[PDB]
């Protein structure tokens, strides 16, 4: 497809919506063109969804509770409010973790004040307050409480912060009040905001004064990899290899001591831009701690990422670099000689939040693939500056894309494969088009590292070329 | 690492001797964790009676629920109407958890819209977000019509929808006679299965309590049957099967089987099947109609008797023997119709499968959850089975539901070690399974967590779970089984039987220790 | 000793320290037991390479065999007939041996008769045992039909069935007029598939090989069915139901469905259902007669193009997705009748759970076993599903069946790693799972010794058993199941997908160890 | 009902019946008397079965290979012959046993010769010597191997003894032919005789000049528990704690060395008199080793057979009786205070192989239960002998009872509870009558001993009282 049948293809879908909604959807629908290396010039982001049109977008409460602190692994994150938030969340993302539920770690238990009619009336700071002793008599090894608002907690007019404090000193216990309701903001992003604000308040200076921390040159932590699958355990070994001591990972695998310990590090590497890049800014303006981001998606990538890391040390990691580098060498080529040869040329739309869509162009494009169209859900206009640079030139883009929008989109490009969500995946499918999830990685995963190149190359070719995609037409018909 | 010709996902990577030790020095030097032994410690005191005292004396706290909330089912009810778009008039979050919840337990598409309530209608109320949702939904979507149900933050802020709709239409953003049921669906009161019933109660008012003048009960020759929050397609249909066995004229107000089991055959369907808008006008015209889930149907209920006039029977959900006996008993006096051949033969059958498993089903005790209509028929089942269920929980149950269970529970002496539980989550649950040991859990997915713990304190203590309700996310298509009728007895019979036997061969499969017991025929 | 209020049977009795002591002096005393350590190095030792080959080399031992003796099969035909008294001429043990192996698997009555063969028979013959035989019988469950099969007995001493039973009429033991069909039916030759072969053929020549003169292809407009040898009810219900929603006449030839499931609902009835005398006589009027499992239906395929003249079309076993619509279309075409909008559906089901399911089910490997026909079409449907069966075992099958299996294999990328093993038992099986390690096996319940004996060499090396075939002993009711056809393929998937998800999941139990990847959603 | 009722009952159902098979099964249908014992005074057995009446009988490999030769765990058995009858047999009976198998132990194995259409033309010989190098090839542990003869292996003329021999010979080990064809005698019982007779014949004279075991005063065997369920280990432990040692039991759980110690021992203690006198007369005979029956089932009877086993030896024995009789009691008495309540009264009729039919009845009475009905597949007249003195006046006797016979017997005497076997469980079962396995035991027990009475307790009432029964009748008829 050209340019011009792009364009025409942009046109005629916003044909159905009446004229307000036709002029905002114009707007965040656009023909990549490297000849305009400046994100604003050619589409528009983080704006209010257009009511009615089915945008796959969450809240806030999602890009906090879901996102950033659900997967700290030792404390306890309590969904105060009704009852639907924490249940429909729960588990549903694949943070993954080492402990002991239900005894010191608590990432897949529900745990919520539930509120009554009563509550939405009176308030819920008393109930709140007696939830917090509740929890403190029955998970004992418990470190840190967080307390994750729902709509009506601002809305009724409560004052969480006030019991967490309150409730924080009685007990000699860190307990972090976050004001995430879903009404704030367009998204998830303002979310992620959100509870890096409370982790700058609440928890990250719990440290400031203690000189017992032992460090080395080579310190970094891992900031915005929240492990779905396993994935930061797959980037994590590669920094060891490479010489690095990686003294915190948060959020994923994330325990509330490394969150502390993270101003004692000599580098901050950040995987996620869109969720972390407040604290770390927060960062380097209070601990003078430099950060940047990074790619472990491809070996490509991952090869680049490495060498750019190794290069703010000293010659003994580079050195170590170029040895991980030589060590699995031979098994991503042998990914590559296996799988390449099953996927070349075949055309890949992607749809995903804020990082995803353009962080996994490099892995397809090691296999051979061609990324013909991608879009963010509540990315914001440096995310699509770096997007573009990355896209070929008349791809299309699609911010915060309706359902109608996207699945006429592939009913004319056609592609041979589609990376979304859960929402989008059983819709592709009937369109007999293949689908993986690029959230959950479809229940697989690792797809960091090298190692993760593997799992993510078996998955790509296991679904482009099932059997069972020759077979939606009856031979009758 | 990884062998390029055998790739290893997750499991069992992480088992690989460079990442368990890169595991142990992230624990070691940076994670400050409580050592081993006190984990230990800790765990054993949350198996005992002790802790199970303070556990059941929370207020406050709740910990791994098993209900959902109001618009969950709201919507549910909706996907069950003729090319119908639910709509939630609030925020959009909800809608997308909706949405993945229900496609991950269905495994197909599941189509909502949200009007996307923020900060801004905060303050002043979403009565532009009602006009420009409306307007934008009929157009891109265009369905027949939208079922409006609402998120808490609408509940909280006081949006009238009724107003709110009719100055849509009075202003001309969706046309003077679209059809848009509303309902007031508020989270913090009730549960799923209420949402269910407000969207239902809600739909059938829109369409018959202004047109009332020229309806006469009986004069269309059918029954009308209202399903309430099913998850289970075989419930639908096995419903139908049975009455068109019988040639009862019938109409099954919402009906979501179509539009959640679509064929992939290249082209995505948003809208099948479903209840016509027309069926929904008639329905006052029956003989009568029937609740399958009274206890989750009774605004449902009060509208029916009250408007249209029709003296709701009172039946029981029809699960197991008697109460499929009695649904069949009361719809052919209903009728006039009898009960024909075959399904008497059907009966017959299943009490011939009750007869040929009935020595390993016997004295099996049971803890089990889910809804109260779904709980107190697996109940009934179990006693008529010679099963004891020892620990019966539901968690969106009243006081007034339980005293039925409790008489149920009374008339056989089956039930003598059996206790109700309402209000208690699956905290309470895991403590009861570990201080009063079952042989099996009855549940939804949320109880393979419970199965875990019960293990981590030795084989000897470990509870199985058995994947019967809702959601079931870590098995594929048992979204398709019947839990209704005879042949809904009949599958849970088998699969209660089997999963008994497979734990006996699980314990009788060690060499010259326990397999003088492993028996080819049992 | 027992806690009245806690009884133990044999498991967990006999662990008990007193018994435990018991069964240790008793070891030791007097059982002159190899020791222990050379057990475990013989078992070793049966578990390698080395030994499989010498496994292999086998001539004369056949050691766990999957197959019967013909009058097995003789006698499942015979009871698919109406009011038909199945009747081996022979021994009696034989006749006990066939009730029992049935009454386990579908835990039902079989009714079936010998006639008594003795020492004085094996030397003057079975002439006086048939007359009397074949009047008892016909006076005391007063059939309408008697059919005659044999034991190896009868056939070794080279009994004349034909003139026994013409001289049993003549000398008037039982009418003329009255049907008496029969066939050889040899144990020591191929298996049950075979006798139910010989009879089917037997009585198909008794009621149409005089009658020819008058019969006219195609003048009743029907299609006959013949299913062969077929354990699952649900396979006999699945090919009615579908030829019945195409609007096609049908006669399905040998129908035991209905007297292999009656209720318990106060009386025994000997016989129910059957294909009557006035279909078989009136089948070579029909257009055409489907074979359901051809490979083991040669005879019956002869007698039929070679005495009816109907051109019995080539299709396999309508198992899976291809071969079910082969059928389907080839049904079409010879009824004239189209296939109906509610199968397209159907099939389009089939393939939206397998692309629901396809991730799970990629490159899964599996051990398999049972009847030709049954092994080709699970074979198949694997193939379809992205699963490689890579020990595909047909104990009862031939050189000619072997090599379509191979053609099936090599048209399918997934096939690379099968082999196809013919007059090979479980004992070879039990080798071939050990040296090239399967994720599960696919068979019957004889699979579960094997998985003991998997097991015992380490929790690593076990391999699952998925019970699918005949007989199934250790399991209740599944003799209810499906194969067949769309609904069959949609319950294999399942049973399928779900063990593979079941295992993973006790993989992933283990706390702090390996339950990071115990998914809430698969 | 009065004898009369019964006497009536009998002409009636043996009306339909032509003439000569009325006058045959006349004779083995009886009414049982107050005074007359001596049973050829009333009832005729042990013959052949009437053709085409639906006889339950089994054959005399069924009663040589899957009754008395198929336990022996440490030996392999070979079904000599086609396929069927080593495949139907395989694992249907729970004869209990110790043993790791596939390597030492063989029970629940089918081992066949597996006859082709070439084996009956030349003979089976040849392929039964290449049969046993391959045995030993591939189960070098095993212990003596037995060869089982279907029906063609006589009918063919071949020659297994002199196979046996010659094989025996050249490999030093002990090789059993056994002539039990389906065609010989007329039912299980003569197979039990041909077995025995083997047994006495190629196993239990091979220590006859052998004079090292250690033998003490309390030596005894347990000849005839085939240990279904577990049966014979809740007898031996009651044997242990009165101070006898069992040097031998067989055959259930049975070792062949045991059986060759069995000439070794001081009494043998038969469980079941039909099928193993044979070899107990001749143990008596040949070694001057006396025997006794008993009976452990119910408290009743194995108080009283622990009293007269006890008596056979010296006062330390007797006095050890007594304390095993002491500690069981409040055992058995709290399973006779729980299930005799709910079984007081009630009726059964029984139909088994041999020796059950008489042998259960004692425990029935001890639950309060009545036996209206008993009778035998192939016993001989002294077995009804010993039935008549244990049965009620007026009561049914029935001998090789036919189909139709039984099923018109249960009509009319509606019995609260029918045991019997497999072929006839789901035929009452539809007719409403609760129906209990009393060769299998339905998958239950042991019911032997104490430990066994209170299994067979729980197991009457879990059945006879089951929801279930009162269910078979829909309410619309
Ligand atoms: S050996 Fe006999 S038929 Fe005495 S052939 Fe039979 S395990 Fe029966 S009444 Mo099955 S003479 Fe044993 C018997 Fe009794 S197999 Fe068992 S139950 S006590
Ligand atoms: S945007 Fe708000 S914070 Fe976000 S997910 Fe929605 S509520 Fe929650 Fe919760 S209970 Fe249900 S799902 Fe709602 S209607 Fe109230
Ligand atoms: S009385 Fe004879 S020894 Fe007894 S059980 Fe019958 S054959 Fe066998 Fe075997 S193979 Fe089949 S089952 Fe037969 S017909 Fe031949
Ligand atoms: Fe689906
Ligand atoms: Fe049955």
């Amino acid at each position: 497809m050209s340019r011009e049948e792009v364009e025409s293809l942009i046109q005629e879908v916003l044909e159905v919506y009446p004229e307000k909604a036709r002029k905002d959807r114009n707007k965040h629908l656009a023909v990549n063109d490297p000849a305009v290396t400046q994100s604003k010039k050619c589409i528009i982001s983080n704006k209010k969804s257009q009511p009615g049109l089915m945008t796959i977008r969450g809240c806030a409460y999602a890009g906090s509770k879901g996102v950033v602190w659900g997967p700290i692994k030792d404390m306890i994150h309590i969904s105060h409010g009704p009852v639907g938030c924490g249940q429909y969340s729960r588990a549903g993302r694949r943070n993954y973790y080492i402990g002991t539920t239900g005894v010191n770690a608590f990432v897949t238990m529900n745990f919520t004040s539930d509120f009554q009619e009563k509550d939405i009336v009176f308030g819920g700071d008393k109930k709140l307050a007696k939830l917090i002793d509740e929890v403190e008599t029955l998970f004992p090894l418990n470190k840190g409480i967080s307390v994750q608002s729902e709509c009506p907690i601002g809305l009724i007019g409560d004052d969480i912060e006030s019991v967490s404090k309150v409730k924080g000193a009685e007990l000699s216990k860190t307990i972090v009040p976050v004001r995430c309701e879903g009404f704030r903001g367009v998204s998830q992003s303002l979310g992620h905001h959100i509870a890096n604000d409370a982790v700058r308040d609440w928890v990250l200076g719990k440290r400031d004064e203690d000189t017992t921390f032992a460090s080395t040159p080579y310190d970094v932590a891992i900031i915005g990899d929240y492990n779905i699958g396993g994935d930061a355990w797959s980037s994590r070994i590669l920094l060891e290899e490479m010489g690095l001591r990686c003294v915190a990972q948060w959020s994923g695998d994330g325990s509330i001591s490394e969150i502390e310990l993270t101003p004692k590090v000599k580098l901050n590497l950040v995987h996620c831009y869109r969720s972390m890049n407040y604290i770390s800014r927060h960062m380097e303006e209070k601990y003078g701690i430099p950060w940047m981001e990074y790619n472990f998606f491809g070996p490509t990538k991952t090869i680049e990422s490495l060498r750019a890391i190794a290069a703010k040390f000293d010659e003994s990691i580079q050195k170590k670099c170029e040895e991980v580098i030589a060590k699995y060498k031979p098994e991503w080529e042998a990914v590559v000689a296996k799988y390449r040869p099953r996927l070349e040329g075949k055309r890949v739309m992607l749809y995903i939040g804020g990082l995803r869509p353009r962080h996994v162009i490099g892995a397809y494009e090691d296999l051979g693939m061609e990324v013909v169209g991608t879009g963010y859900e509540f990315a914001h206009n440096d995310d699509y500056d770096r997007t573009m640079k990355e896209m070929g030139d008349s791809t299309l883009l699609y911010d915060d894309v309706t359902g109608y929008e996207f699945e006429e989109f592939v009913k004319r490009i056609k592609p041979d494969l589609i990376g979304s969500g859960i929402k989008e995946k059983f819709i592709f499918q009937k369109m007999g088009i293949p689908f993986r999830e690029m959230h959950s990685w479809d229940y697989s995963g690792p797809y960091h590292g090298f190692d993760g190149f593997a799992i993510f190359a078996r998955d790509m070719d296991m679904t482009l070329n099932n059997p069972c995609w020759k077979k939606l037409q009856a031979p009758w018909e | 690492s990884q062998q390029v010709d055998k790739i290893k996902a997750s499991y069992p990577l992480f088992l690989d001797q460079d990442y368990k030790d890169m595991l142990a020095k992230k624990r070691d030097g940076f994670e400050e964790k409580y050592p081993q032994d006190k984990i230990d410690e800790v765990f054993q005191w949350t198996t005992t009676k002790e802790y199970q005292e303070l556990n059941f004396q929370r207020e406050a706290l709740t910990v791994n629920p098993a209900k959902a909330c109001q618009p969950l089912g709201a919507v549910l009810c909706a996907l069950g109407f003729e090319k119908t778009m639910p709509y939630v008039h609030g925020s959009q979050g909800c809608v997308a958890y909706f949405r993945s919840y229900f496609n991950r337990h269905f495994r197909e598409p599941v189509s909502c819209v949200s009007d996307s309530m923020t900060e801004d209608a905060a303050v002043f109320g979403g009565q532009q977000n009602m006009k420009d949702g409306l307007q934008n939904c009929k157009a891109t979507y265009k369905p027949d019509m939208i079922a409006v149900s609402t998120t808490c933050m609408a509940e909280v802020i006081g949006d009238d929808l009724n107003a709110f709709i009719n100055n849509s239409k009075k202003e001309g953003f969706i046309p003077d006679e679209f059809p848009v049921p509303f309902a007031h669906t508020p989270s913090f009161v009730g549960s799923h299965v209420t949402g269910w019933d407000n969207m239902f109660e809600g739909i059938a008012r829109y369409f018959t309590l202004k047109s009332m003048d020229d309806k006469v009960v009986g004069s269309n020759k059918k029954i009308n049957i209202v399903p309430g929050f099913e998850t289970y397609l075989g419930n639908f249909r096995v419903i139908k099967r049975m009455l068109s066995e019988m040639g009862v004229g019938y109409s099954l107000l919402s009906d979501p089987e179509e539009v959640l089991d679509t064929p992939a055959d290249g082209q995505f369907r948003m809208y099948a099947g479903g209840t016509t808008q027309e069926e929904m006008k008639d329905a006052p015209n029956a003989l009568n109609t029937v609740l399958l889930q009274p206890w989750h149907l009774e605004k449902t209920k009060k509208f029916v008797e009250g408007t249209w006039k029709h003296e709701v029977p009172k039946l029981n959900i029809p699960m197991g023997l008697d109460w499929t006996d009695e649904f069949l008993m009361k719809v052919s006096e209903i009728s006039g119709q009898p009960i024909p051949a075959s399904l008497t033969k059907e009966r017959g059958r299943l009490v011939d499968m009750m007869t040929d498993s009935h020595t390993w089903l016997h004295g099996k005790r049971f803890a089990l959850w889910g809804d109260p209509d779904f709980v107190m028929g697996l109940v009934k089942f179990l006693l008529e089975l010679g099963c004891e269920p020892v620990h019966i929980l539901c968690h969106n149950g009243n006081k007034r539901w339980k005293k039925a269970v409790d008489a149920i529970l009374a008339a056989s002496p089956y039930g003598k070690n059996a206790t109700v539980y309402i209000g208690k989550d699956l905290w309470h649950l895991r403590s009861l399974v570990f201080t009063d040991k079952p042989d099996f859990m009855i549940g939804n997915s949320y109880g393979k967590f419970i199965q875990r713990d019960t293990l981590h304190k030795g084989k000897e203590f470990e509870v199985p779970l058995i994947r019967i309700g809702f959601p079931i996310f870590d098995r594929h298509h048992l979204h398709r089984s019947t839990t209704l009728g005879y042949e809904g007895a009949m599958q849970i019979l088998t699969t209660l039987v089997n999963s008994i036997l497979e734990r006996l061969d699980e314990e009788t499969r060690g060499m010259q220790a326990t397999d003088y017991n492993h028996d080819l025929v049992r």
